[PDB]
RNA sequence: CCAAGCGUUCAUAGCGACGUCGCUUUUUGAUCCUUCGAUGUCGGCUCUUCCUAUCAUUGUGAAGCAGAAUUCACCAAGCGUUGGAUUGUUCACCCACUAAUAGGGAACGUGAGCUGGGUUUAGACCGUCGUGAGACAGGUUAGUUUUACCCUACUGAUGAU
RNA sequence: CGAUGCCGACGCUCAUCAGACCCCAGAAAAGGUGUUGGUUGAUAUAGACAGCAGGAUGGUGGCCAUGGAAGUCGGAAUCC
């Protein structure tokens, strides 16, 4: 179906991010503040839910 | 108060009034910074009234003189202990400056609390000024000048007197 | 607080030859010649050292924001020294679950056609940046190899042929298909 | 008897505020090359600023309400008209002295043109602040003759470079005649030297 | 906004008690400032433009997003948001289609534009009240809807400099 | 639009909704690793903060309370 190491790439880009609970931005994994000016660079982030 | 012009550095002493009980009261020296002696005696009474149970009427000013500088030709490092109010609360501070005179550094401290913290000349309360040795300073904006072979260029010399040649042929130069 | 001086120093190797017309650093070496005008930074670039062993950047009286532009420059010049002496090789793989991503290189590398991405009938054609040579490699089932001197061009053409192949209106957590940059490296080793 | 101001490198409101006073002082001013003028503040900000001007039209008959000139010359003229009493016969007479142009038309292409160092961008604008060219901004807000003025400008710079070379030549000749003649102008030079004209 | 709980688990996918901070003037009030030598007072029909607090469509971010369907959010008001049974209705309700059948403003847009069903003169009927004349945001039925040729605006038509 | 066309002083501030002067004609709670200044408290050549390994177990799968929860669903415990 797919190889696990080629799955780590696609998950590194499509699934392994952080989301801003205030503006739904898509921030890199090691993010503390959102980068969008529309939320105030809020520090209220969460992990991008893993698919099941 | 209003930090007009350059502040002078005044030395005001003053005592309560003689009475039958206290045949002679203790004198009280203060170290005021104000535009002129008329404002210096009024800040002397502001302070003495905020410390001792003593008012302008119940007392007297024994001496109000200006204290000059002991070395106005040596660049010094003054450290000041502020005490001021913001829109919400009141805070103590400690700020450092490089200047030649103490009253100079205090004028620069009033213009600095005005610039950075928008604190009017009447909220501020200088409580201690002290000439500090260059190896006791803390602010990196003032430690950076403690170099013996200091060297830097003036890199963007913006043209002033823009209106004397107001209409000119050649364009201005900024490298010098 | 304005800082008096803030400076760095890139160390040029004896193999490279570098010169600068003001803030226009041109770097010539074994693989080509790269020029990057820095006229928007307001620093002083000095080509000090006899035979030019090093390049020294200076910012006089710079606030915190302008002190950032120092290491940025010293890192772009070292990415030109690197992309002129070694090169930039952006090895990248193709990930597909069912429909194989049939990629093909035209125009001697300056164009890439991607067919059958997610079983679609639209043939994505991607014009490469001028200086970036893509080529299907060997020893790896499905991957491309991008090659060039300028990292901004190689990395941007890789971002172009990565963003071209994106899933739309689906669940990008389950539909993990695309052409992703796997390895960043150099043409010849060191 | 006339001011020829090169609009390149100048700030919009500062140039206007300075022209609108000489013009009111009965002085004939000609602002040339009105697409070199650059406003302060990042481009997209100045775009949104002029697009908002475009959005102000008369709701019942737009053929009457604010006229939005799309050329840089007429945008400068329009912004000088804000610094004049253009509703009185001394502000209409004022405006009748201003004469704005895009590029350098051939009445003023062969003319030394002045500069206003009280309004330049290098003088009036910190180097780390962005700005917007009035030419580019007019092109992206509905100016059509940018690609024509560009060629008609390069076709002029190529023609002036010849004059400047034929003039550096007429100054090398003169700088070497001031050496072939130095023997017999030796008495007329010291008199120009003891009075600071030739030192 | 905070976050006790809901959500198999898990405060913040989506919600949210206890509190608390604001926005609007398309709800009703409060006030009585202008108008009583009169500003024609409900709806509907027709017609234009504008708002965005987005139902649909374009481009996107997030899910308890496998797909399909569907929720939350963003840039966004360009372009759409219908045909009918009942009621004077506004509102409401149902049928049918649809991509969707979003909410609104403009003197609660619009009577020298119409209509005049309702409201709201004088005629009469019924009920309750009053000894009575008479009363009833209680029902019923019949009941005159005037003028532009002026100035502007707009639409077209001559011409003027 | 009369008067700074001073070589005025010192700083703060970038706004893809900037800001701009009693009454006054428009905003709050709550936020920001935007930037600037302060306060208190730590550790740093007995070598820090980052950055690239191992190892987190014996008792113990602790007792507890449950259909069972074993360093992880609850609670007092919380010692070698
Ligand atoms: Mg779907
Ligand atoms: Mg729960
Ligand atoms: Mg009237
Ligand atoms: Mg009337
Ligand atoms: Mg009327
Ligand atoms: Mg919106
Ligand atoms: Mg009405
Ligand atoms: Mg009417
Ligand atoms: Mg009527
Ligand atoms: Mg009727
Ligand atoms: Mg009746
Ligand atoms: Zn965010």
């Amino acid at each position: 179906i797919i190889e696990p190491s080629l799955r780590q790439l696609a998950q590194k880009y499509n699934c392994d991010k952080m989301i801003c609970r205030k503006c739904y931005a898509r921030l890199h994994p090691r993010a503390v503040n959102c980068r969008k000016k529309k939320c105030g660079h809020t520090n209220n982030l969460r992990p991008k839910k893993k698919v099941k | 108060m209003k930090a007009s012009g350059t502040l002078r550095e005044y030395k005001v002493v003053g005592r309560c009034l003689p009475t039958p009980k206290c045949r002679t009261p203790p004198l009280y020296r203060m170290r005021i910074f104000a535009p002129n002696h008329v404002v210096a005696k009024s800040r002397f009474w502001y302070f003495v009234s905020q410390l001792k149970k003593m008012k302008k009427s119940s007392g007297e000013i024994v001496y109000c003189g200006q204290v000059f500088e002991k070395s106005p030709l040596r660049v010094k490092n003054f450290g000041i202990w502020l005490r001021y109010d913001s829109r919400s609360g009141t805070h103590n501070m400690y700020r450092e400056y490089r200047d030649l005179t103490t009253a100079g550094a205090v004028t620069q401290c009033y213009r600095d609390m005005g610039a950075r913290h928008r604190a009017r000349a009447h909220s501020i309360q200088i409580m201690k000024v002290e000439e500090i040795a260059a190896s006791k300073c803390r602010r990196p904006a003032v430690k950076q000048f403690h170099d013996s072979k200091i060297k830097f260029p003036l890199p963007h010399r913006v043209l002033r007197r823009q209106h004397k040649p107001r209409f000119t042929t050649k364009r201005p130069n900024t490298f010098f | 607080m304005k800082t008096i001086l803030s400076n760095q120093t890139v160390d040029i190797p004896e193999n490279v030859d570098i010169s600068l017309k003001g803030r226009t650093v041109i770097v010539k070496g074994p693989r080509g010649t790269l020029r990057r005008d820095f006229n928007h930074i307001n620093v002083e670039l000095s080509l000090l050292g006899k035979k030019k062993k090093r390049l020294r950047v200076d910012k006089w009286w710079g606030n915190r924001k302008e002190l950032a532009t120092v290491r940025t420059i010293c890192s772009h010049v070292q990415n030109m020294i690197k992309g002129v002496t070694l090169g930039f090789r952006y090895k990248m793989r193709s990930v597909y679950a069912h429909f194989p991503i049939n990629v093909v290189i035209q125009e001697n590398g300056s164009l890439v056609e991607i067919r059958n991405f997610l079983g679609e009938k639209y043939i994505r054609r991607v014009r490469m940046r001028p200086g970036v040579a893509c080529s299907v490699s060997q020893a790896q089932k499905d991957e491309l190899v991008l090659e060039g001197n300028d990292i901004e061009l190689v990395s941007n053409s890789a971002a172009l042929i990565q963003q071209a192949t994106t899933v739309k209106n689906k669940d990008i957590r389950k539909f993990l298909d695309g052409i992703y940059v796997s390895e960043k490296g150099t043409v010849q080793q060191a | 008897q006339v001011l020829v101001l090169d609009g390149r490198g100048h700030l919009l409101g500062r140039l206007a505020a300075i022209v609108a006073k000489q013009v009111l002082l009965g002085r004939k001013v000609v602002v040339v090359r009105c697409e070199g003028i650059n406003i302060s503040g990042n481009f997209y900000r100045n775009k949104l600023k002029y697009l908002a001007f475009l959005r102000k039209r008369m709701n019942t008959n737009p053929s009457r309400g604010p006229y939005h000139f799309r050329a840089p010359s007429r945008i400068f003229w329009r912004t000088v008209r804000g610094m004049l009493p253009h509703k009185t016969k001394r502000g209409q007479a004022a405006l009748d002295r201003l004469k704005v142009f895009d590029g350098i038309p051939p009445p003023y292409d062969k003319k030394k043109r002045m500069v206003v160092p009280a309004a330049l961008k290098v003088v009036r604008l910190k180097p780390t602040r962005k700005f917007a060219y009035l030419g580019r901004l007019a092109h992206e807000v509905g100016w059509k003759y940018q690609a024509v003025t560009a060629t008609l400008e390069e076709k002029r710079k190529e023609k002036a470079k010849i004059h400047y070379r034929k003039k550096k030549q007429l100054m090398r000749l003169r700088k070497q005649a001031e050496k072939n003649v130095e023997k017999k102008i030796s008495k007329f030079t010291d008199v120009l030297k003891t009075h600071g004209l030739l030192v």
